[PDB]
């Protein structure tokens, strides 16, 4: 009823840098009164890999 | 089948198998010429999403939902089947019905 996006669990920057989600609005009789908006969820990085000796 | 048929009881769980479906191909088994891909291409009622079709194993499950007779009882789905790497023709092809009913249980005690 509002369009609040949520993410559902944690995710690793290691392997994921972006997802390619698309938002589209509809009525209860199937009618499409808005064009789709692609939005890129960017993943952001923290220092979570250890340094390791050679 | 023209009409595949299915049913379950009330509050059969979320992400849980409801039924299976099948098609056959005339090219040699276990090849690209005959690998069968499955999709849904009409639903009734079309809101909310209520179910899912697996492309490879051809099973139909519910989504994140529990289904109740007392909230809605009877669903109809139109599926399609095609082969090869997923390049659609400009020519028309056959489609199939799936019908799925939620059964009533005595969950409710009389007030």
């Amino acid at each position: 009823d509002t369009g609040n996006l949520y993410c559902t669990r944690p995710v690793d920057r290691e392997q994921y840098e972006s997802f390619e989600i698309i938002a589209f609005a509809t009525t209860p009789d199937g009618y499409t009164p808005e064009l789709p908006l692609p939005l890129i969820i960017k993943i952001e990085d923290e220092n979570d890999n250890y340094p390791i000796f050679t | 089948q023209d009409v595949f048929v299915g049913s379950v009881e009330e509050l059969s769980a979320a992400h849980t198998l409801v039924m299976k479906i099948n098609a056959t191909d005339a090219d040699e088994p276990n090849t690209l010429n005959s690998k069968i891909s499955y999709r849904i291409v009409s639903l009734e009622p079309a809101y909310p999403p209520v179910f899912y079709l697996n492309k490879d194993t051809g099973e139909i499950y519910t989504t994140s939902v529990t289904l109740d007779r007392e909230e809605h009882s009877s669903y109809t789905l139109t599926v399609e089947a095609r082969d090869g790497n997923g390049e659609v023709t400009d020519k028309p092809v056959k489609q199939a019905q799936v019908q799925i009913r939620i059964l009533d249980v005595n969950d409710n005690i009389p007030v």
